[PDB]
């Protein structure tokens, strides 16, 4: 009953731009049981997958999703199995709730050896992003067994407090994104560097105003922090964690290259078809999807797809499709999982609105073509962060997308899970 | 459903009787428009009027004043273009600050500049006082 | 003269034809009462009905709608205690806001709460619509 | 013709509680002439007394006492004289009327050296209390000679603009009360401080709820501003003004001790029997009389009387006699004057009504007893602010109360003066 990573040469998928409803999403949430009295909101979602195992995390709130009171933090893992239906489904095996739900933030997950490793920020001054200057820089790593042993002592659950942190010219450093990858015995977590704004080194003339009246050369630099006046700037990157660097191994921050540079955002690094891809959410003026093959890791350089079809809703300054350098900080995280490297086709769930968080559409796409798609709900269904991961089941490509979704007036708000087999035929 | 707000002196709904009150339902959308007015079509104003639109507490709406680091909805710098912003009274959003609407709380949208490229970054009652340029939001229970 | 206005469903002076209209004379006093209704005596209702009473411009009074930062007269929080509020139609008052009573103008004492603890802060027609709980005041020339 | 301050050991007064009509008030208003067509309303009344002199002010509105059109402002000084009758009476020697009636607010007077000094607020934005965030914070002094020279321009009437103001942590600062004191050549006006609400410093658990069901600990802190969402809170205190400090002296704000703290309100500091006494109007939930001996000045701290018999008409939330912390801003200024420190007996005019401004009764009292009293008028006569000053005329205690007062029907609404001799005998 084993799901496998997306590797080698899977079955054929339709490579034709079509309008036929070949895509037939399935709702499989149920196998991830979730309770909550009315007026409960479940958010800050995380889903990760590797080798037929998953990590998961959410923050359960009472009140609004934005400001509501943190009731509990779930951090769990389990396996991705065939539910007998020849359909992929998740199955929890190990969960862990942190003592104080208010202290943990921005968790990130990577799998290695019968273990998922969840690296979080620890903060008593709130979200480390929103109160940058007052955060300890304090990190923490949990390590859950994907197949819990009937009690061993440190196996099933284990914690490390993270002593040393090679962080270079960056003041503070933290995990910023759903999941990363392993390289043998090295873990790479999506992450972010906090660099004092004054020490930010930028030739304002590298800003792409060249077809943009109203955009001023200063815009790119200013849009590298949450406010123009902000104390730090954010630089996306990876946090390296060597498991063989002793009992107490160091984390090392690796900044992303200054190619097509946005303000540090929640990002993903993942293996598809024998080579890592890297996604970075678009949280300012560069609103077309930013992902593409990883050329090299330890000097971190990403070959950004020159996509012209996929975007996200912003607000007024930088809405969906905006390409001109404006000074802003807004957006959502709808990632995209590469499924065909020969033809560069990727699958994701995107929000078909300009300035609004609604209408989740599971879309399969190429750089300048959307081949096929599938509305997950209704036109005015509310949706936010979406997390897509792809794998194989009997050499057939499946995708599981976690989607922040509800339509106005349901009692408990919470993310749902969609399994979406990728079709071989282009027809019926 | 909800009527779009054309944010310029030509609007007229600003200095009317009730004084521009809206009763948004949970789920509704609201579009704020700063229309062209350079190649002038309808809804546009005598000249271009420079505004920043802030979403505000209500007590702050009264005082015609917006806090430091305000909730800036819409900046109106572009006389050439039509500019618009859209809110859906809902829990999810492309907004990264994590504000929220409360129950039985009045909020305001206001403009506190004087309508000029120079006095644009002003946070205390400008057109808010001068042209009664503030809208009241009373959102469904 | 003027009679005490009891503010519960038990009144029924509300469900009357014209609709509870008082014509106070300059010099007249007025009481609005929210009677115990815990140890249930006379004049109290089936159960305690949580209200906030506002004095309203009459135009707004018709629309059953309190303005922002309204003129709150009385707040029936306490089901244990009798509450009251007294006005005198006079120039002096322990009120510090500087409100004034135009003559030949209509004012309403309205309650926009649904009469529940959770509906209390409601600023737009509740029982004012439901049970028709408002009172017109036409004050001697 | 010889009135002096209340000092040393004067003639004896009745120390008994009694029902006998031993108090016989006299009307004396006419000696201080006032005019006005029908529908004219005279308000914002000031009355100061010191060393046989008096300061006076008022604002003439045409229309309502609240919102009628400001016709003119009066600031006047003169002397308190044995009118021949052996009865004290007010004689005007010097009147100044401001250019704009609309710009002058919240005047306060203290007398020094053949000169009354009148501190006022200058405002083009309405009552600074009601429009705090728009007020410039600008003050103005006026120096009126109690005995005008003949053809002595600057002697008679002089005015500083008020250059530097030491307001400390406070954003704005202004006079708030009828009258203060002098110590040598230093002047002390009653004043209030406008503090940004978010910088106010209050441990909510200091709100005395212990016997008050329905009272919440947040009540006191929220009642410190005119509304729970006022941008400022009001802290009462003093404005110190040294005359010997240049030709451009420095106003310095002294905040009041946090013992029995209430929302900053019109107050009065005054010399009685050779020691200063402070009174604060009760404009929220602390509705029993707030006054007592000033223990010290330049750190201002008042030894409030534990008085249990005097209060003032409020409205619904905080009516007369309310002692429980609520959220309210409401009341009237009804000051009292110490007349015997050995017994701590005081006199004032108080409105005999819970929630309505009417029934002005001149009353003499101790902390837990009313000794004796006299209704100045009818049970349903309208009355509002009352300012009472006491002194000596032939070593006999006399009080002069300025009472806002009218009864429905009469054409010009104006404040009136009452002289009341304090009875030595408890008898006929
Ligand atoms: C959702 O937001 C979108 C983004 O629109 C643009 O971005 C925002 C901020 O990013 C700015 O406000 C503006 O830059 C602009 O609005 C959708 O915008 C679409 O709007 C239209 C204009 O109304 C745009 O028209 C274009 O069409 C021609 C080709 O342009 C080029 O092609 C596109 C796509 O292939 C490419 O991205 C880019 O390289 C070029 O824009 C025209 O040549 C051109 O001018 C027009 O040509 C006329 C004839 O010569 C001439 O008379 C005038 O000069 C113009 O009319 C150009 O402006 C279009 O590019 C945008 N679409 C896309 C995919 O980007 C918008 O969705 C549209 O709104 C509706 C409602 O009215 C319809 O226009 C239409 O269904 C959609 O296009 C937003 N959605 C809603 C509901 O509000
Ligand atoms: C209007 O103002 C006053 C308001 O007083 C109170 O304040 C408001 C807000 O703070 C609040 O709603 C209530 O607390 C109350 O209205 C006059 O109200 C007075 O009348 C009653 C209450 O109705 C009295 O309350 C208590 O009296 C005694 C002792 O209480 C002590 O002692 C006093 C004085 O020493 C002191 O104030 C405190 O230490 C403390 O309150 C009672 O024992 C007590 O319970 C009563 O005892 C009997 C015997 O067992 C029981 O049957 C039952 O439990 C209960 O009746 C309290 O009830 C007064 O305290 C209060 N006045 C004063 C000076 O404090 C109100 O005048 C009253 O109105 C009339 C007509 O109805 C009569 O009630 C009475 O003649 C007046 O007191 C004023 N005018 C009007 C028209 O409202
Ligand atoms: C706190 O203090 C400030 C004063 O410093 C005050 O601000 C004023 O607010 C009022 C509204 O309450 C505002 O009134 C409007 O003014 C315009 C007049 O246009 C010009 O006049 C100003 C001086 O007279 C000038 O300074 C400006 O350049 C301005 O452009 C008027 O058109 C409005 O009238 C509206 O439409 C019709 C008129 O026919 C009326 O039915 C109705 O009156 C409508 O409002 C309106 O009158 C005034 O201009 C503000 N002044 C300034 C300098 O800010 C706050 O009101 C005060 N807050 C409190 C609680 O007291
Ligand atoms: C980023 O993170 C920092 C914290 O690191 C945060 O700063 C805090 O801000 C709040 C006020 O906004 C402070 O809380 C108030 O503190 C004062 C007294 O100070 C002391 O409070 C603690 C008591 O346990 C101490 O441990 C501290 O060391 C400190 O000395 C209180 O008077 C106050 O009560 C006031 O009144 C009512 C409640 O009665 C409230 O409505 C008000 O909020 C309040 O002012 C509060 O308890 C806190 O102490 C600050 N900490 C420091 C080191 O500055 C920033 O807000 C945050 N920025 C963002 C954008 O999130
Ligand atoms: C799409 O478009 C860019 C630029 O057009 C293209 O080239 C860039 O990427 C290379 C690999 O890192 C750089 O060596 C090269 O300098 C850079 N182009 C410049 C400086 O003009 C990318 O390849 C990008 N990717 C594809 C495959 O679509
Ligand atoms: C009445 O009120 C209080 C309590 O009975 C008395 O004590 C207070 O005043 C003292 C200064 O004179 C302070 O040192 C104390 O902190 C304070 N005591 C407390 C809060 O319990 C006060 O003397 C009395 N006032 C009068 C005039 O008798
Ligand atoms: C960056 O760009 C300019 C012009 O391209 C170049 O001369 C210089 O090296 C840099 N300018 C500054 C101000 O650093
Ligand atoms: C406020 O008061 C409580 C007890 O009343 C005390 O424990 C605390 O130290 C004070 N300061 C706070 C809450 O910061």
């Amino acid at each position: 009953e084993g799901v496998s990573n997306l590797v080698g040469l899977p079955n054929n998928i339709c490579l034709q731009k079509t309008s036929n409803q070949i895509l037939k999403p399935k709702l499989i949430s149920y196998t991830l049981p979730v309770v909550g009295q009315s007026g409960t909101c479940i958010t800050d979602p995380l889903l990760a997958m590797d080798e037929g195992y998953f990590a998961y995390s959410h923050l359960e709130r009472i009140g609004s999703c934005s400001r509501g009171v943190s009731k509990q933090r779930i951090i769990g893992v389990g396996e991705v199995l065939d539910r007998g239906d020849e359909v992929p489904s998740l199955f929890m095996t190990n969960v862990w709730t942190p003592p104080n739900p208010n202290t943990v933030y921005h968790c990130s997950a990577v799998y290695n050896n019968e273990f998922y490793y969840v690296l979080c920020a620890v903060s008593t001054v709130g979200d480390p992003i929103l109160n940058s200057t007052y955060w300890s820089g304090s990190l923490m790593m949990t390590r859950l067994a994907v197949k819990p042993k009937s009690n061993g002592g440190g196996y099933n659950q284990h914690q490390l407090a993270l002593r040393s942190i090679e962080k270079g010219r960056y003041d503070k450093v933290m995990p910023y994104g759903p999941s990363g990858i392993k390289q043998g015995d090295t873990l790479y977590f999506p992450a972010v560097g906090f660099l004092v704004r004054t020490e930010f080194k930028y030739n304002d003339s590298n800003c792409p105003i060249t077809k943009c009246q109203y955009s001023k050369p200063e815009n790119c630099r200013l849009s590298m922090g949450i406010r123009p006046n902000s104390h730090y700037i954010l630089r996306s990157g990876l946090l390296k964690y060597n498991l063989s660097d002793g009992e107490n191994p160091k984390v090392v921050f690796i900044e992303i290259s200054d190619q097509r540079l946005s303000i540090g955002s929640p990002s993903k690094i993942y293996d598809s078809l024998g080579q890592p891809v890297f996604y970075q959410a678009s949280f300012s003026w560069d609103t077309m999807i930013k992902f593409g093959d990883v050329l090299t890791v330890n000097p971190l350089v990403v070959n950004w797809r020159n996509n012209t079809v996929i975007s996200r809703p912003g607000q007024s300054q930088c809405p969906r499709f905006n390409t001109c350098p404006e000074i802003c900080w807004e957006g959502v995280y709808n990632d995209a999982f590469l499924i065909d490297r020969i033809n560069w086709i990727s699958a994701g769930v995107f929000l078909d609105s300009n300035q609004t968080a609604e209408n989740p559409v599971f879309t399969v796409f190429k750089d300048n073509e959307i081949l096929y798609r599938a509305q997950l709900a209704s036109e005015d269904t509310n949706a936010q962060k979406t997390i897509t991961n792809c794998f194989l089941l009997k050499n057939k490509i499946w995708c599981i997308s976690l989607v922040e979704i509800y339509d106005t007036g349901d009692n408990v708000i919470r993310p749902k899970l969609f399994a979406v087999k990728i079709p071989e035929q282009c027809t019926a | 459903s909800l009527e779009p707000v054309y944010w310029n002196s030509a609007n007229k709904r600003f200095q009317a009787e009730g004084g521009y009150v809206l009763y948004p339902q949970i789920g509704d959308r609201l579009d704020l428009l700063c229309p062209r007015a350079r190649p002038p079509g309808p809804h546009s104003s005598p000249s271009y009027e420079f505004y920043k639109l802030y979403l505000v507490e209500g007590a702050q709406g009264r005082r015609c004043e917006a806090p430091p680091a305000p909730n800036l909805l819409l900046t109106c710098d572009r006389p050439d273009l039509d500019l618009r912003f859209t809110i859906k009274f809902q829990e999810y959003s492309p907004n990264l600050w994590g504000h929220e609407f409360r129950s039985h709380h009045d909020y305001y949208i206001i403009a506190t500049s004087d309508g000029t490229r120079e006095g644009l970054e002003s946070l205390q009652g400008g057109v808010c006082l001068t042209r009664g340029m503030k809208v009241l939001l009373r959102v469904g229970q």
